[PDB]
């Protein structure tokens, strides 16, 4: 005979990340919206991580990101244009830096989503990292309106809890942005409001700062007549009330035991 | 529908060449094919007249003599070649397109041929080659070129599309070029008529088939050839002119969109019957057939005493009897609207498509039959000299069109665009509706000769493409889309990452056709095939495949015989048929397997399959195992069904030797089932930081036992704490019971939040030990650190 | 934001054709030569899982996916429907009797023309290039009025190509659903909207895309044919 | 505020512009559907370490870091797959394994790197003997990687 239940050859089966996962998801329902999805550099110069993003030295909005300073010698880091930049080396405390960085290599209208690793200086507890995920949109062009940014995030919210959700926008500061705003979502089998990100409509001098920037590159202003929504979505948090995950410290751990428990997700 | 540049331009004159008109027809929505020119006539051909037609004495051949300017003589074979008939005469020298050698003067059964006269092939605008040219006798100065009377033509191939029947007239065409702004030339259509009788009546005995049914009367006539620019415009529509009557029916027809026949009255008796045929009841058609009607066949007919005898095929052919020739002196003119689907039935049940029919199953204008009898009577009048009564006969009474409402804002509105009012009023009239009101919403009404303009959108149609579909603005919308249409794409997404994730697990896909051969069913071994072809490609295509698998084994076979690949691992998902339609994904094995290629161990066949499968569903997440169950196609030995997350889906196995032998093909290994996937919903399980319990410990049993049902019974009795169950070693032979086997097992313990302890281990195994030595196995090992 | 929805290949001639317009015995049926199935005992389920009669058929082409879809739904909504379709034609270098097409079908209030060719525009320019553009050309359908078929400019090959038809979906097809609607029970739902619908056949495009110079290939099992695309992405 | 939704036809400059983000992502998935595991590390790397896994030293530092064994920039994605390679090891005892990690690493320029991990048995029949494992194992997954991505593949010496 021919035992047909007896183990077949045991090949080795392949798994996302959850990180990867829940970014995937993200991504995938922004573009539905018609964002494009791209990404920056892990190491960033002060000028596109604050200055560029109306976050000055020795401000007291600076404190909102702990931050890692780097020091080395001979190492290019390129800008929008692939230009070699200078400025004193840090790692990224937000995407943010992206949206500058994409702005000075495009021109309105578009709607992009960057995702990207991200570093803060902290203490690396079970709701906290030092190093994660986050989410940037940035849609600029003629005519946008803070309805617009309400409306994506109506959107993301139906899609990531059902229609039995719904979206909170209060008022809060972020230098790049004014009006500015924190959004929360309500998710139904949790009766809990999730504060999940920040947003608002992109700063005048943060336009200013790109427009700048092209001129020293030679190319045209591309922001005086446009107006534009960004916001900033931490993705730990939301992987967590998604895949059960009760602690952060998790993701950045190597556990089999723990990634292969996502091999099946889609 | 073969479209002649001159002859369009003869109703819209301002035409600027053949190609903006191929570009102006575009934008009103008519495609042209091709755009060819036809008429290319040398030097050599000139017109000339027969005096006299002298038969050559043992031959069945004919001397000509012809003035040509001066008289000249040449021998012809043609039927028709007679004297009173203008010719054309290729003369010595003369380079004619369809002969390649050259025109000479050579020697014919005693007679010196001083070129030849030519056929409609040889000088080279129709197809006909079975008699003469025959022109007007005077149409020319003898001797003269016909290129001066005989010019070249361009003329486009446009299709007309099935809501457009008016555009199966020239005139059609034209009035949508006057849409645009063109000026039109509506042919005016002088008749010198006469007050008195028709000598014939009308007796339509099927109004179900001829709703609109009109006869003309027209006497005296001279039957004679058509001048040269008609003769010019018909070959150039594709026609081969008959004469005058014939060739005026023809003519108009291919301007109005509106098949018409001339019926000799000799043959016409008391009167023409419109009617339905009697069974059996016989006809020869003008193409010379001999027929045999149908009783749902319309027929024009005749009767005669108590004589009834069909005349021709209503719409669609004329009798051969009735036909009009030269001898005719008066005819009736059918001039009508056909049922057509009547009509359609007809054609098909007889094979034929003609001009004729064809406009009427596409359709004609209900009231245009009373403009077309003008239109022709008038020509028979002009070029054939006849007398034409007053009166027609007329039955049938077709309501107008009804008034249509019409918004210009919902035709901006519906578009996108921002034309103003006044602008879409007037290309409406353009058109010829009539719009009446004042606005905001119009009374409008369109011509009968519109079928396709019923509703207010046709209208706004109606504007766009006069308009020009270039002025349509681009846009995006933006909405919230309705809740109900939330994740309504989850399945179809579903099933891509199935084929992706197979994709990157080794697997080929590969399309096979959904037929399947009802022979195969035996073949494969398959309960028959439900959905069955009422007409197929072919008889191995004329089922519904009821199986993936078939389908893959026979496109090993046909790349084993084309490409002799060494091995395959294709899979295929595809729609299958039986009872209901349902999504089914299909694998397959073959070959020597997977390994070194220089070296020799290989991993192949059954487990190979069995292995990347449940690594295929150790990537999806789900539960996967295989048990015993034979399957008609399968091998007896290698047969098991699949079960994924506990629940049957289909088959895993080897193919049956008995199919492998009459395919002609090495063991293949299968395996097929049904789509969508059970899915199974995330329970992260937050491991254990403590650690874990070794130990090892084989179980003896016999030999037939499945893999399976060991497995099985130390998993659920082995506790609420076991960890890595799995299967490490198969021994087989001394000094076990006399053909047993033993199965080495590794195993392993934990806890969450305690430590396992050495007692709370030894027991629960030793629980193990219970059902297990209860049910008449045991252990050839124990406790192996 | 189109998503992406399936329909049935074995359908009933009422979606296939008597939903879209095109009625018995009309001359506009010649444009699909169709294969007729017979069979005892087959469940064809309709678009809320009833069990639909009606004489059986092969899709010829996917348009009733979305007389199927507006039933089962309400506006204002995106989808594209991917199929597996079928005509009774002569297999040969640039024709299938078995092929794919692509339906589009976006509904809802203040849908107009405007929007389908701005659609259109939109595939161009992510198929093609920025140097792309596309041409509209009235054309007949009975499910669609206005109605046009479109073409697309693809550079490197300096030529036209005709894409697929589309329009305006007919006033007579919102009607259609929503008397099935009735009989199922349900609300009329297309009172007040408008729609744009077109249908645009795939094997012609990746012919061009991949370069494959038989259509026949497709459908084949011809290894040495597939594999040439294991790359692709 | 009400709720509303954006139209535009977006500049042509952003065509296409996300080619780079999708084409990783298709490596990551052809990968997991190949049979790797993925696995995320630290972007930090301990300076000692490029002594230990004999490195040319990391160029970037850390002016504060979390601790000196987080003190600089990986330069390899490696020397972090073997580090959780032990972490495991000594956690669960697993008896193989196929990991890969997709990250960023520091030296010169910040680049984007793919590694891969095998180790153990290998695979075959688990109740049998004769395995697949080891160098030519991983090399076999690899050129198989490249067959579906549709590039060519060779390893010198
Ligand atoms: N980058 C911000 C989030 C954010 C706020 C406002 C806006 C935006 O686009 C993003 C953060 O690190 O929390
Ligand atoms: N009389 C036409 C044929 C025809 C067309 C329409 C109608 C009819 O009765 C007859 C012919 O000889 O070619
Ligand atoms: N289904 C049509 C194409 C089509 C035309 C108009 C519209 C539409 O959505 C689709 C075909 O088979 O060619």
């Amino acid at each position: 005979r021919v035992d047909v239940s007896l183990p077949g050859a045991s090949l080795f089966s392949g798994g996302l990340h959850p990180i990867t996962l829940m970014e995937r998801e993200l991504v995938e329902i922004f573009r539905a919206l018609g964002y494009q999805a791209v990404e920056g550099p892990e190491v960033e110069s002060e000028f596109f991580n604050f200055d560029a993003l109306n976050i000055p030295e020795h401000h007291p909005a600076r404190d909102m990101w702990d931050t890692f300073w780097l020091t080395g010698e001979g190492f290019r880091l390129e800008g929008p244009l692939g230009e070699e930049v200078e400025g004193r080396l840090l790692l990224r405390t937000h995407t943010s830096p992206m949206q500058v960085r994409y702005m000075v290599a495009h021109t309105p209208p578009f709607r992009i989503v960057v995702p990207g690793r991200v570093f803060r200086f902290e203490q690396t507890d079970a709701t906290h990292e030092a190093v994660f995920h986050q989410l940037e949109g940035l849609v600029v062009g003629e005519g946008i309106a803070m309805a617009h940014l309400k409306g994506a995030i109506y959107e993301l919210a139906q899609a990531l809890f059902g229609p039995d959700s719904k979206v909170r926008f209060q008022p809060v500061y972020f230098p790049f942005v004014e009006p500015g705003a924190q959004f929360a979502v309500w998710w139904p089998e949790g009766g809990k409001w999730l504060e999940l990100g920040g947003a608002g409509m992109v700063h005048p001098k943060v336009f200013q700062a790109v427009d700048a920037y092209r001129e020293r590159l030679g190319l045209p202003p591309a922001y005086r007549g446009v107006t534009g929504f960004a916001f900033g979505l931490g993705v730990e948090r939301l992987a967590m009330l998604r895949y059960g995950i009760p602690d952060i410290r998790y993701f950045f751990g190597g556990r089999l035991k723990f990634l292969e428990q996502f091999k099946g997700v889609l | 529908m073969r479209v002649p540049f001159s002859w369009l331009k003869a109703y819209v004159p301002e035409l600027e060449s053949p190609e903006v008109l191929e570009e102006r027809l575009a934008g009103l929505g008519f495609e042209t094919d091709r755009i060819e020119r036809v008429f290319p006539i040398p030097r050599g051909v000139v017109f000339a007249r027969v005096l006299e037609a002298h038969p050559i004495p043992g031959t069945r051949l004919k001397r000509l003599v012809l003035d040509a300017g001066r008289t000249v003589e040449v021998v012809s074979g043609a039927e028709n070649a007679r004297k009173g008939i203008g010719v054309a005469l290729a003369l010595p020298g003369t380079e004619l397109p369809g002969l390649g050698q050259k025109v000479g003067e050579r020697v014919i059964q005693g007679v010196r041929s001083f070129g030849m006269a030519l056929s409609p092939r040889e000088l080279g605008v129709g197809e006909y080659g079975g008699g003469l040219l025959e022109f007007p006798e005077d149409a020319l100065p003898p001797g003269t070129p016909l290129s001066e009377a005989w010019p070249e033509e361009v003329v486009l191939d446009l299709e007309v599309t099935p809501n457009r029947p008016d555009a199966l007239g020239l005139l059609g065409l034209a009035r949508d070029l006057h849409a645009l702004g063109y000026a039109l030339v509506e042919p005016e259509a002088a008749l010198k008529a006469e007050a008195l009788p028709l000598p014939f009546a009308l007796k339509v005995e099927d109004p179900e088939g001829a709703p609109h049914f009109t006869l003309g009367y027209a006497f005296g006539l001279r039957v004679a050839p058509s001048p040269l620019w008609m003769q010019r415009a018909l070959f150039a529509a594709g026609m081969r002119p008959i004469n005058n009557v014939v060739d005026v029916t023809n003519y108009v027809m291919l301007e109005r969109a509106q098949p018409m026949h001339a019926f000799d009255l000799r043959f016409v008796g008391e009167g023409i019957a419109v009617r339905r045929a009697r069974e059996g009841e016989r006809l020869k058609t003008l193409d010379g057939v001999e027929r045999t009607l149908h009783p749902e066949d319309l027929v024009i007919a005749g009767w005669r005493g108590e004589e009834s005898f069909p005349l021709g095929l209503a719409g669609v052919m004329g009798g051969a009897e009735s036909e009009v020739r030269e001898d005719t002196e008066a005819i009736a003119l059918e001039v009508a609207c056909f049922d057509p689907v009547s009509i359609r039935k007809t054609a098909r049940r007889h094979g034929l498509r003609t001009e004729a029919s064809h406009r009427f199953e596409r359709g004609v204008d209900p009231l245009g039959q009373v403009p077309a009898q003008r239109r022709a009577l008038s020509l028979l009048q002009a070029l054939a000299g006849a007398r034409v009564a007053e009166a027609l006969l007329e039955a049938g009474s077709p309501k107008p069109p009804e008034a249509i409402p019409f918004r210009p804002e919902y035709a901006n509105r519906l578009l996108g665009t921002s034309y103003p009012e006044a602008e879409q009023i007037a290309i409406l009239k353009r058109l010829g509706c009539r719009v009446e009101g004042e606005g905001p919403t119009y009374r409008v009404t369109p011509p009968s000769h519109r079928l396709d303009l019923r509703l207010e959108e046709d209208l706004v149609e109606e504007v766009a493409r006069i308009q020009g579909y270039e002025t349509i603005p681009l846009a995006l919308p933006a909405f919230f889309p309705a809740p109900d249409n939330r994740g309504v794409e989850a399945p179809y997404r579903k099933e891509q990452r199935l084929r992706e994730v197979l994709s990157g697990l080794g697997f080929q896909e590969v399309y096979t056709y959904s037929f399947m051969d009802p022979e195969d069913a035996r073949r494969f071994r398959l309960d028959p095939p439900r959905l069955l072809l009422l007409n197929p490609l072919a008889p191995e295509k004329a089922a519904l495949r009821t199986h993936l698998f078939p389908g893959l084994v026979r496109v090993l076979k046909e790349n084993l015989d084309l490409d002799r690949p060494e091995r395959a691992l294709l899979f295929e998902v595809g729609r299958v048929f039986r009872e209901r339609e349902e999504t089914h994904l299909a694998g397959l094995l073959f070959g020597e397997g997977v390994g070194l290629p220089w070296a020799k161990e290989r991993l192949s066949g059954y487990f190979l399959l069995k292995g990347y499968l449940e690594a295929l569903f150790a990537r999806l997440g789900l539960a996967f195992r295989v048990e015993a169950q034979a399957f008609p196609f399968l091998h007896p030995g290698v047969s098991g069904r699949v079960l994924v997350e506990g629940e049957e889906v289909g088959f895993l196995g080897a193919l049956h030797p008995e199919i492998a032998q009459e395919l002609e093909l090495p063991p293949v290994h299968l395996f097929e089932l049904r789509l969508p996937l059970p899915d199974k919903p995330l329970a992260f399980q937050d491991p254990s930081r403590h650690p874990a319990a070794f130990r090892d410990l084989a179980v003896v049993v016999p030999a037939p036992t499945p893999y399976g049902e060991v497995e099985a019974l130390v998993r659920e009795a082995a506790g609420p704490y076991l960890e890595s169950l799995a299967l490490f070693d198969l021994y087989q032979g001394p000094p076990l019971p006399e053909g047993h086997k033993s199965l080495a097992f590794h195993l392993r313990f934990r806890h969450p939040k305690r430590t396992l302890r050495d007692e709370e281990v030894e027991e629960a195994v030793s629980r193990v030990a219970e059902a297990l030595r209860a049910r008449g196995f045991g252990l050839r090992g124990l406790d192996t650190p």
